[PDB]
This record gives structure tokens, sequence and C-alpha cells, in this order.
């Protein structure tokens, strides 16, 4: 996670391979391994990829150099130095050359040719075609770049009118008109490009990111959207991301929805950004799950695969989020059965029961530390995420199958598990189950055990206590009520929730011996100041309770004291310093 | 309030669920890998009500041990001193500049035009989860109960936790 | 307690349902319910007491609901009308509110997603119905009664019911709106 350490290690290893003056296969393999690990760790800005490409080229490995060009083009959009580095490479080639270099040139054109600095790519491709007899292809390339706005576009038009000396005027109107519109668009974007080039340099300041000029350029690009402005928008988003602010991608999300580009181009954007953008951010990711579930409307196994794998990644990088297992289980119930209620009654119940069996056998293996790679759910289920899985087993068993006894059996079986022992949806589903069946006896025992044994959060506790107070007032009567208080302990369904609301540990205990054991309790030792336990002096036998009329009978005994040595002794266990600052 | 002894299986939105009812929160952070978080309220009465309210209360089957502790920036100012063992001069939290006749400490605005009577019984001002809002006594109860009945239906099916 | 409820309903001239502040009408109405459950023997099978369905209190509730946008409580009073979970009472609450409110056709209650969500959850938690007539009843009748112009407001809340309980039929929901 340290960039300067990996840079110092790369420079030291490379200076070891060069300073050693030999190939030094240990140092060469060490340099390659360090480069691969650093590339796996980091986004590999153009400079270190240039140094790594130079080092691999010095070692002279052709195929390995072909792979590191594709891995260099893996992380970047807008780099013409890597593409031109491959065309300079791949310009020296073998039996597949002719078609190989035009493939790399054509793909590099698909990517970076719409950029403002992109003139050298068109120059190199025109030079590569001019090296051949391909002059038709050179005229095609010359006609293609004239339609795009570039910095040097005028000099390119004059070079085309110059080397065009054979076929030059062949089509004058289309070429001159397209060149004129391209010049107008270039003149229009010259103000944004000027505000850019007058902004970006590294001060380690907002100038370096040029976030303001990038925001204005993206705003001008999105509102004035015409033709290639999809590829202009992607190019501008890429160049903006090259300097990890995700409100830029969060600007692009609406840009591709409004301009109506096909789903194939949009899903790849989020597939690249989810990897690019750092972990722990997690807004556009959920919006991408929502995009997949939304585009599922037109049914494609592609979106089901992208969803299943994407959830497989996010659940690994975020194990604690429970929403992912609810979404994934919803899509598993959805795409893998699809009853549609046109079928036979015996068929749909089979499709439900099969789901129940896969789910029960899934959690049964998950608790026993047995994993079946054939069932994908087994990979996803987690110690935190097992809860809602059992919960949807309950819900499907009781609601869909109308089987009550199996369901109550599942409550007892799964009530003692340590993982789902404390669960919000499990005990809310039990609260809704014991609400549906109207019996209060189970549900009273539910709410009186809620602070002692079954531990939920306090906001949810207030919720069960209030909602059950209302439910009990509405659906019960007095004859049921007054029979319901044992009186061994003080408990009433109307009043007790009101005393227990903000207090999870409230115990209605009636005892006189709490008076005898008093003043040794931490609540006494800290009273006016919390967290700090003083020992406070007091008179053992104190008269302030006895009225002065009752004192005159007998002479008052002398005061007996206690805790009188400790008046200046005030102790604090410091729990912030020693368990956090000290670690 | 520094809350130590967590399970580190717990999220921050779950911890908010624990410490929400004791009062309005201006939250700080929960450290990663340190298995101890901390919370911050607006008023000390709510803080003490949370410390006395939850002490030894298990979260994910771990008895929680919580006491007083500072915020993130003062934590940084301390940790830079712990290595250089120099001073560790504390700086107390800012006060509320107190008169305030409209605010009733340890009270929450459960959700978001109000022209009120500004009478004593009602809660005039309040905080938002950073915007000072005037609390409407009639609409606040129906809003809080609305979010209460939503939290059950979303909570049972796994959306809210 | 019942005397004091008489005193607080006499404060408003025997309209608590028209009060501006909802907490008084609600706290009054639920404790009033708890009393008339004990006074009058249950009218319905399965022995369920009639808590909020009674000629005295149900007219109060319906008068509270007829005011629509002007009075605050609304859905909170409606959510508790779904709590009955039986045959007789799902028929009663089906016909006497959720049906009449469609016939009179008020716009506030139809644009609302809580209304349709609760009118789905009332049929869906019935113990008398099987799964087939339950899902078929929700899809074939409850859903098409929604107007497509209301959909934008109705879809978010009514999706949350269909997303959790009916993942299978989620598509025919999306095709409607």
């Amino acid at each position: 996670a340290l960039r300067g350490l990996d840079t110092q290690f790369l420079q030291d290893n490379t200076a070891l391979v060069q300073a050693y003056r030999g190939l030094d296969w240990s140092d060469i393999s060490s340099l390659t391994q360090m480069v691969d690990v650093i590339e796996q760790t980091v986004v590999k800005y153009g400079n270190p990829n240039d140094s790594i490409k130079l080092a691999l080229e010095t070692i002279l490995w052709q195929i390995l150099r072909k792979y590191p060009l594709l891995f260099g083009f893996w992380k970047r959009f807008a780099t013409i130095e890597y593409q031109l580095f491959g065309l300079k490479k791949s310009i020296a080639v073998l039996a597949t050359s002719v078609k190989w270099f035009p493939t790399s040139l054509e793909l590099w054109c698909d990517y970076l040719n719409v950029l403002c600095v992109n003139n050298p790519n068109e120059t190199d491709f025109i030079r590569n075609n001019f090296e051949i007899a391909k002059d038709l292809i050179g005229k095609q390339f010359l006609s293609h770049p004239f339609w795009d706005k570039f910095i040097e576009f005028e000099v390119g038009q004059k070079n085309w009118h110059n080397v065009q000396r054979i076929y030059e005027y062949i089509i004058e109107v289309p070429l001159h008109q397209y060149a004129r519109f391209f010049t107008s668009y270039k003149k229009f974007l010259n103000e944004k490009n000027l505000k850019t080039t007058r902004n970006i340099d590294i001060v380690l300041r907002k100038t370096q990111t040029t976030v303001n000029e990038i925001w204005q350029f993206e705003s001008k690009i999105k509102q004035p959207f015409f033709n290639l402005g999809q590829v202009l928008n992607d190019d501008l988003e890429n160049w903006s991301r090259y300097l990890y602010h995700e409100n830029t991608w969060m600007m692009y999300i609406k840009w591709l929805t409004k301009k109506n580009i096909s789903d194939e181009v949009v899903v790849d954007i989020y597939q690249k950004a989810n990897t690019f953008l750092p972990l722990d951010f997690k807004t556009l990711r959920y919006d991408f799950l929502r995009f997949l579930k939304r585009k599922y409307r037109s049914n494609n196994t592609l979106f089901n695969n992208i969803f299943n794998e994407t959830v497989s990644r996010y659940l690994k990088i975020w194990p604690n989020d429970i929403l992912l297992m609810t979404e994934y289980l919803c899509m598993l119930k959805r795409h893998s059965f699809k009853n549609s209620l046109d079928q036979s009654p015996k068929e749909i119940l089979e499709k439900q029961t099969s789901f129940t069996k896969i789910l029960e056998t899934s959690i049964t293996n998950y608790i026993n530390n047995q994993i079946d790679a054939k069932v994908h759910l087994q990979t996803l289920i987690n110690d935190k995420n097992l809860s809602i899985v059992v919960v949807e087993l309950i819900k499907t068993t009781w609601l869909v199958l109308k089987n009550n006894m199996q369901t109550r059996k599942y409550f007892n079986l799964y009530q003692k598990n340590i993982l789902i022992k404390n669960s919000v949806p499990f005990w809310l589903t039990y609260y809704k189950f014991e609400k549906s069946n109207v019996n209060f006896t189970k549900l009273n025992k539910f709410i009186r055990e809620l602070g002692v044994e079954i531990y939920l959060p306090t906001t949810v506790m207030n919720d069960i206590l209030t909602d059950y107070k209302t439910f009990y007032l509405t659906h019960s009567n007095i004859v049921t009520y007054e029979s319901s208080i044992i009186d061994s302990n003080t408990f009433d369904p109307i009043l007790y929730p009101e005393l227990k609301m903000s207090n999870p540990k409230y115990d209605p205990v009636l005892n006189t011996t709490a008076n005898v054991d008093w003043h040794k309790k931490t609540e006494w030792k800290e009273a006016g100041h919390i967290g700090i336990t003083t020992e406070r002096p007091q008179i053992s036998n104190s008269i302030i309770e006895c009225n002065s009329g009752t004192l005159i009978q007998k002479p008052i005994s002398l005061p007996n004291f206690r805790n009188l040595e400790k008046i200046n002794q005030v102790k604090i266990n410091d729990l912030y310093t020693e368990e956090f600052l000290k670690e | 309030v520094f809350i130590g002894g967590l399970s580190s299986l717990v999220t921050e939105d779950e911890l908010r669920a624990y410490f929400q009812p004791f009062g309005t929160i201006v939250y700080v952070k929960i450290p990663v890998g340190k298995c101890c978080g901390f919370v911050q309220y607006v008023d000390r009465l709510s803080a003490e009500a949370a410390i006395a309210g939850m002490q030894g209360f298990p979260i994910a089957n771990s008895r929680v041990r919580l006491s007083w502790g500072r915020s993130a920036k003062q934590t940084a100012l301390l940790q830079q001193a712990m290595l250089s063992n120099s001073l560790q001069v504390q700086q107390q939290q800012p006060g509320l500049q107190q008169p305030n006749y409209g605010y009733i400490p340890s009270s929450t605005c459960e959700a978001p035009n109000v022209s009120s009577t500004m009478l004593p019984g009602c809660q005039i001002l309040n905080y938002s989860n950073g915007q000072q809002v005037i609390m409407q006594g009639s609409e606040a109860v129906v809003n809080s109960t609305n979010a209460m009945l939503n939290r059950l239906e979303q909570g049972s099916n796994g959306f809210m936790f | 307690l019942r005397n004091l409820l008489e005193k607080i309903e006499s404060s408003y001239s025997d309209n608590v349902e028209n009060v501006d502040d909802f907490e008084i009408f609600w706290d009054y109405l639920q404790f009033k319910t708890f009393c008339q459950n004990s006074l009058y023997s249950s009218r319905y099978s399965d022995s369920q007491s009639n808590g909020l369905l009674n000629k005295e209190l149900f007219d109060k509730v319906w008068k509270r609901l007829s005011c629509k946008e002007k009075k605050s409580g609304q859905e909170i009073l409606l959510n508790n009308l779904v709590q009955f979970y039986s045959k007789d009472t799902v028929e009663f609450v089906e016909k006497n509110i959720f049906q009449k409110i469609i016939e009179f056709g008020w716009e506030y209650y139809l644009q609302n997603g809580m209304f349709w969500n609760c009118y789905c959850r009332l049929i869906y938690f019935d113990t008398s119905r099987s799964y087939l007539d339950k899902r078929q009843y929700i899809v074939r009748k409850i859903w098409p009664q929604i107007d497509k112009k209301f959909a934008q407001s109705v879809l978010p809340s009514l999706t949350e019911f269909c997303e959790s309980y009916f993942p299978e039929e989620m598509d025919t929901l999306e095709e409607m709106f």
C-alpha cells in the first residue's frame, strides 16, 4: 500500500540489473515479479509503464512484450504513448504483421483518436499505411481524421491537400464541408482546452487535478451533445479520471442514459469503473446493481451472469453488508425459476419446494463448514449474511407453502445458533409470525426477553415495544390482560413497554436488600460525574432522616465515619488511551 | 463516547441503530481493524444517558465496554505526540454559548412549512441528521411513527439492518 | 380510564377525529379500543376480538379518513386496519374501506404507495387463502386497478412489497408501468 516503497524497490532492482552489467536471471525475474506485483497493486501511470516496457524490451521477449502492451492498455483510456509504443512495436512483426498492425491501429483509433492530443496517432497510422501500397487506405484514414476536431487539424488538411497530389479533389464538397465543421467545433472547444492547458500542472493543488476546468469542459460536452459526443464524453471522462473523484463517473452515468447509447457500451463503463474506483466508496456500485436489475426487464442471461459475478465480487470486498445477499437471493429466486402464474398448480409448488430444499441444504452445509462449489450460493453465504438466508427460508416456508409446524420447528432449530442468535430480520420475522397467529403468550415472552437474552439494537427495540403496545391495545381485552400478569415479577403489556423503551437492561426487580448492599455500587461512586469513580466520605450513622422532634428522647451518638481517607483519591480507568492510543 | 470491545463484525449503520434513541448524533467514525469505535452526540446529557444506558451490552455476542474518549482530529493530535512523547496538551470541546430558550436537550427530530406558537411545552428548535430545524409537534409524532412502521417492513425482509 | 376518555372526547365536542394534532386522536383511539374489546363480546369467528372494526369506532376511523390531505394521520391509521389476519375480517376490511375508497375514487389515496402496499399485505397475510389464489388475486385484480399515471408514485412503495415477497412475478409488475 506504500507507493514510494514500491518505487524505491523498482529503482533499486533495475539499478541492480543494470549495475550488475549482466542479465542476472535472479535480478531479472525479481524485477519482473516486482513490476507485476506493483501493477496488480496500483493503476500504473504512464511513466512507470514506459520504464517497465523499456526494461522488458531491453531483455528482448516478444510475446511477453505483446502481453505487457495489452496490460498497459488495460489501465488507461487516453494514452497515445502506449499505443504509439505498440505501433512502433508491432511495426516490426512476423507473418501476421500486415493484419496485426492494422488491428492495433484500428483499435487505438477506436479509443484515443477523438482526443485533442491524438494527432500523432493519425500521423503514425498514415505513415504505416504510406509505408505500403495501401494508398487507398491512406485516403480513407485522411478522410476519417478530417471529420474530427483536432489541435493540428489545419496542418493535417494542408498535408492531405499536399500528399493528395494524385486523387486530391476527388470529393471536394464532402471533405471541405466536414473539414469546415470540424474546424468550427475545434474553435468552439478551444476555450475549454485553453482553460485546461492554462490550469493543469503539478503543484500538489487543485490546479494539478484541474477539477474546475474539467467540470466546465464536461458540462459543455454533455449539454452540447452531437455525433461522436458519446466518444467525446468518454474521452473527456477518461482524461478527467487520469488526473479517483467518482462524481465524474457519477456525472457520466446520467450522460449515457440521456444520450441513449446501447446497454453494451454502458455496462462496460461500470465494469471498468468498479475495478478502477477505490473500494469503500460504494455508491455507483449499488446503482450498478440497480442498473442490472432494471435492464433485466428485457430478459438476457448476460445480465444475470454480470449480476451473479458482480455480487460475488462486492460480497468479497464488503462482507458485512447484508443488502447484497437480499438482492442476490431475490435474483436467484427470479431468474432461475420464473413461474409467471400461467403454469399448472402442481408445477409452481414444485418450483417453490425445490428452492426451499436448495436453501435449507445450503444453510445446513454453511453451518457445518461444508462447501459445495456446484451451488453458487455456498460461496456467497457469510457468517453475517446467513441470517436473511434462514429468514427467507422461514418466509417461503410459512407464506408460500402455508406450512406452520415446519416453520415453528425452524424457529426453534435456528433460535439457538450463535450467528443468527442476534438478528434484526430473524426476530422481526418471528415478531410478524407471532403477530399473524394472534397468541399473545409467545409474544409477551418475546418482548420481556428482549433486553435480557435476545439482543437487538435499541432503535429496533423501541420499535417492537411501541408497535406491540399498539397491537396489544387494539387486539386484546381486559379479561386477557389482568390474567396475564404473574405478579411474582412486575410485568404488564401496556405499561412495561413504556418503562423499558430507552432501557435495554431494565429489570423490574422488587427487593429490600438492595438497600443493604447500597453505596458500594458504581452508580453511587459516580453520581454527579460519570465514568469517574470517586470514593466519597460519608457519616456511617446519619441523623438527617430523623426529625428533631424524635431526637430529644435520647442523646445522639457520636458520628461514625467511613471512606474518610479517600477524599482526595479519585480514580479513572482510562479506556480511551490504553485500548486505543496504546493498542 | 468511546465504545470499546466491539465484535468488528458490526457495521456503523448498526451502531447508529444502537445509539440513535439516546439523542441526536453528530457522528465521527468507526476505525477499521481496531475493533473499537466511538460516537458523538450534541448534548452531554444524551452522552451520559448512553453511557449509563448501555454498559456491558453485548453487540454480536461481545460484551461492550465503553467510556469517555476524544474525536478523530484530537486523536490525531494525540497520536503524533505518542510517538514523540512531548506534551499532549488537550483542547476542550466548544460550548453552545448558553442561553438557549428554544432547545430541549436529549431530543430527536425523526424526519423533516412551520409557523408555531413557540410555547414552552413544545420543542421549538432541534437538530437534523448539519441543519437547525424548527420542530412541529403535531407532524413529528406522525413522521416518527411512519418511519417506525416502515422500519419494521423493511427490517423483516433484509433491506434495513 | 374510560371516564377520562369520556372527558377528553367531551373536550372536542365529541369530534376527536377532526383534531389537528394526531397523537391525541391516536392515543385516545387505541385505549378506547382496548376498552370496547372488553365491553362487547367478539362478533367474529376464530374468537378474534373486533378491536378497530366496530360501528362506534369504525365510523370514527372512516370520518378521519374522509378528510384526505387536510388531516395528518392518514396511513398510520390505515396500517393498523391490516392487522386482522383472518377470513371474516379480511373480507370486512376488504369491502368496507379498500373497496369503497376505490369506488369513491379519491386521488390522494390512489396516488399513495402505502395504500396499495397495505392493500396487498392485507390479502397476502390472510390465513384462509392458499398461495395460488393469493398471488393470483393480488396480480389479476389488485394491481390492474392502478392507473398508469399514478405509477411513478405508486411503483417505489409497491415494488418493495413485490421485491421481497413475489420475486417471480416482478416482471409482470414492470410491464404494467
